[PDB]
RNA sequence: UGCUUCUGGGUCGGGGUUUCGUACGUAGCAGAGCAGCUGCUGCGAUCUAUUGAAAGUCAGCCCUCGACACAAGGGUUUGU
RNA sequence: CCCAUAUCCGCAGCAGGUCUCCAAGGUGAACAGCCUCUGGCAUGUUGGAACAAUGUAGGUAAGGGAAGUCGGCAAGCCGGAUCCGUAACUUCGGGAUAAGGAUUGGCUCUAAGGGCUGGCAGCCGACUUAGAACUGGUGCGGACCAGGGGAAUCCGACUGU
């Protein structure tokens, strides 16, 4: 089974975690755990969460 | 070598794990002073009024989670008491807990 | 020929989840579901997949006060799938049929899962997508 | 009157009485039936509840909505170091049942072994078998050993052999070893025998007695839970909210007459630690322990045919509330009963086994190892350091 | 279940794991502006770096064998 | 001298009853609730160790949402304030906080609202209202305090007993 990556944090989610999000509008997301569901449910930028794949990314901290 | 001084560390945080709001401060002065006996087998184990002033210093629910306290092993001046030793525990403040191991104290 | 595996039921008898098909319906207020035999004092309830009896609450005047035979293709309450994943929509949908499970619509507004839509060969043509 | 409307009784009254089990060990309370014409083969060994994970494997099931397809599937895993056999009982069939017969035990024996027989090691001088070992040594007492294996040639119909655990090389606090009788299967009377004096004082893996895809029965001990209503024992329904006198309970435990309360009434009391026998539980996989061959430790028994990585079972952080599993294990598809550290009885199946399922081989194509201790989100050490990057510890 | 094989568990420490989400202090010509002196100096929520940082983490998590002491004990009974 | 969770009446040191005076700081509309100083107390006729069931009093629950029940009983939703908006009917007073929306933090500023002295000048000031920028993970009546609503039928006008 091929590995996803959280929608919100970036990280990877192997086989068996997470949960898998359908959206009205046909898009799909991937969540490793309900920590990072709840940010994007709630409509926060992973960008401004300072643990993020996209936060680090964006702010050159593993760089 | 009955008079003995060591200082320790005690990790009140696990002794008190479980215990309601109203009983955790009471109970780690019962767990620091079962701690005294089995470290310096003594039943006369006296806490300083410092060390309770300390182990209260948060109120009753939360008490700090670790606490450096000096144990002195000293000789019962009086012989009316059965005990020919005792226990005194006294508070010692510490800016960090990192790497603090068992020490003896040498007066 | 294959058969669909169990699935967590979201949809207890009394739920009114959105009517996702171009008949005229806004939505479909479950009242029982196909192949519920049940016990005493449980509800029969409905997963993605499930043909349900329903009636229209809100929607076109022809099309209320009668019961129709209707398929659930979205549910909010997360279901495991044989690979591990749970997946979940972010509405409940229903699209109405007849009991040769023929869609009374001719189109579907937003995905389908999987699970219903092997199951319904009628139903799966108009999805937009599969989830 | 009778019941308004219908419904099936709540519990099983095949399962009683809901009490505390007597054993902690799980006792075997039937042996497969033995065919003489197979070859001499043991029927039972001791496992520990390691922990769970889940694995990933592509299933063959013709027909199926899963078939050529990808699934994931927990698995318990359960520690089995080899047993050392230390004891041959034989028995005699009576128009009572079967009697004991005769019991040898090996020259030398174990002090995990010596343990089971002390309700206090510190305090004892440990002189168990200390005068029975001399009929090892003298020619006397070999001369009467071997007439006791000659009659147990002439009458015993069933040959067990007694074999014990290595609490030594399992990470828990007990050390006193697990020991029970296991039937010797297979041949002759006198083939088992001569069998089982080979293997006294010697040690049988786990991979003599079970193989690759078998379906076995787990019997252990579940998890005690105390006094519990019949709500929760029970499973019955609730009573209204307006109950007085509490709703937690049954409100009619039986009619006028019989004038008492009959034995198929719920009623409060232990839930838990329950002597159980459940069957059909397949091997996913039988694991090597770690072995220092050439110097170096080879540790990879979770690595498959395609996941290379070097790694083991345990997790990162270890089995929770059990440790590591460092020796040879067995994993189980699915769930058996007990707590972690719990000592659960291996036995081979009772039944035929003619099934697409019971026969179906198992390979697996990923076996998880991610921390258990929260949501774990890596497998290996190296995988995490390879992501985070250096940190402030470094 | 454990209670001397330089061995045993215990306590502290350390490491692993994991939770939260980036510590105090310090620097900043980052900061909407404002006050004072002739660009500088003050007030300023907040921001950035230090800093996936700080803090907790078995009390029923995992591994140490670094520190410290303790452990060869006590009581009541039992005979074909 | 007590004047009341122990000096009075209730068989008692009884969670009941029993007439009054004085009355601090903060928040806030407030003698509300919440915290605090003066003053007072030792948890209410016992303690220790555990943390099973069943209770009593509090909480939280995925998906559904009264399918429970005689009945939405119980709980829950709402709730402050500012700006907007507001129907049927009506005895024209009401209905009405109808219904329904938006807003709310912190911080830095701006504007307006006065007295005293001798269309101007100087000196004193007390809290308000309004607007703007910046700012935080959209959190902001952050605890406390704090109306669920609508359409109808019966009866009794209402307030009161
Ligand atoms: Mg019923
Ligand atoms: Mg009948
Ligand atoms: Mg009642
Ligand atoms: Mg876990
Ligand atoms: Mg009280
Ligand atoms: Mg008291
Ligand atoms: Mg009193
Ligand atoms: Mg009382
Ligand atoms: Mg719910
Ligand atoms: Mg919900
Ligand atoms: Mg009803
Ligand atoms: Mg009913
Ligand atoms: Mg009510
Ligand atoms: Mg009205
Ligand atoms: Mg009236």
């Amino acid at each position: 089974m091929k590995v996803e990556l959280c929608s919100f944090s970036g990280y990877k989610i192997y086989p068996g975690h997470g949960r898998r999000y359908a959206r009205t509008d046909g898009k799909v997301f991937q969540f490793l755990n309900a920590k990072c569901e709840s940010a994007f449910l709630s409509k926060r930028n992973p960008r401004q969460i300072n643990w993020t794949v996209l936060y680090r990314r964006k702010h050159k901290k593993g760089q | 070598n009955e008079v003995v001084t060591r200082e320790y560390t005690i990790n009140i945080h696990k002794r008190i794990h479980g215990v309601g709001f109203k009983k955790r401060a009471p109970r780690a002065l019962k767990e620091i002073r079962k701690f005294a006996m089995k470290e310096m087998g003594t039943p006369d184990v006296r806490i300083d009024t410092r060390l309770n002033k300390a182990v209260w210093a948060k109120g009753i629910r939360n008490v700090p989670y670790r606490i450096r306290v000096r144990l002195s092993r000293k000789r019962n001046e009086d012989e009316d008491s059965p005990n020919k030793l005792y226990t005194l525990v006294t508070y010692v403040p510490v800016t960090t807990f990192k790497n603090l191991q068992t020490v003896n104290v040498d007066e | 020929s294959g058969a669909k595996f169990r699935i967590s039921l979201g949809l207890p008898v009394g739920a009114v989840i959105n009517c996702a098909d171009n008949t005229g319906a806004k939505n479909l207020y479950i009242i029982s579901v196909k192949g519920i035999k049940g016990r005493l004092n449980r509800l029969p309830a409905a997963g993605v997949g499930d043909m349900v009896m329903a009636t229209v609450k809100k929607g076109k005047p022809e099309l209320r006060k009668k019961v129709h035979p209707a398929v659930v293709i979205r549910q909010r309450k997360s279901y495991r799938r044989k690979d591990g994943v749970f997946l979940y929509f972010e509405d409940n949908a229903g699209v109405i049929v007849n009991n040769k499970g023929e869609m009374k619509g001719s189109a579907i507004t937003g995905p389908v899962a999987k699970e219903c839509a092997d199951l319904w060969p009628r139903i799966a043509s108009n999805a937009g997508s599969i989830a | 009157s009778h019941r308004k409307f219908s419904a099936p009784r709540h519990g099983s009254l095949g399962f009683l009485p809901r009490k505390r089990s007597s054993r902690h060990r799980g006792k075997v309370k039937s042996f497969p039936k033995d065919d003489p014409s197979k070859p001499v083969h043991l029927t039972a060994f001791l496992g520990y509840k390691a922990g769970m994970t889940h694995i990933v494997r592509e299933v063959d099931r013709p027909g199926s909505k899963v078939n050529k397809k990808e699934v994931v599937e927990a698995v318990t895993i359960v520690e089995t170091p080899p047993m050392v056999v230390v004891g041959i009982v034989g028995y005699v069939e009576t128009p009572r049942g079967l009697r004991t017969f005769k019991t040898v035990f090996a020259e030398h024996i174990s002090d995990e072994c010596k343990r089971r027989f002390y309700k206090n090691w510190h305090k004892s001088k440990k002189k168990a078998f200390t005068k029975y070992c001399k009929k090892w040594q003298d020619d006397a007492g070999k001369r009467q050993l071997d007439k006791d294996f000659s009659s147990m040639k002439k009458y015993c119909q069933v040959i067990r052999v007694l074999a014990h655990t290595q609490m030594r090389l399992l990470p828990l606090r007990q050390k006193k070893a697990h020991l029970m009788e296991i039937q010797v299967n297979g041949g002759t009377v006198a083939e088992k025998l001569d069998w089982a004096r080979e293997r006294l004082e010697q040690q049988v893996p786990v991979s003599q007695v079970f193989g690759q895809d078998e379906m076995i029965d787990v019997i252990g001990v579940t998890k005690g839970k105390g006094y519990k209503g019949v709500t929760s024992r029970w499973h019955t329904k609730k009573l209204p909210r307006k109950t007085h006198r509490g709703l937690r309970k049954v409100a009619c435990i039986g009619a006028w007459h019989p004038a008492r309360v009959a034995f198929s009434v719920a009623r409060a009391g232990q839930k838990g630690y329950h002597h159980r026998t459940e069957i059909n539980k397949k091997i996913y996989k039988i694991g090597q322990g770690y072995l220092i061959k050439d110097g170096k430790l080879i540790k990879n028994n979770a690595s498959t045919d395609y996941d290379l990585s070097d790694k083991s079972i345990n997790p990162l952080g270890g089995f929770v509330h059990y440790g590591e599993v460092t020796n040879d294990f067995v994993m189980l598809k699915g769930c058996v009963v007990g707590t972690k550290k719990r000592v659960l009885t291996l036995r081979k199946s009772l039944l035929v086994q003619t099934k697409r399922r019971a026969l179906e081989k198992i390979d697996l194509k990923f076996i998880d190892t991610t921390s258990k201790f929260g949501h774990g989100r890596f497998q290996t050490v190296e995988e995490k350091k390879a992501f985070m990057g250096p940190l402030k510890k470094d």
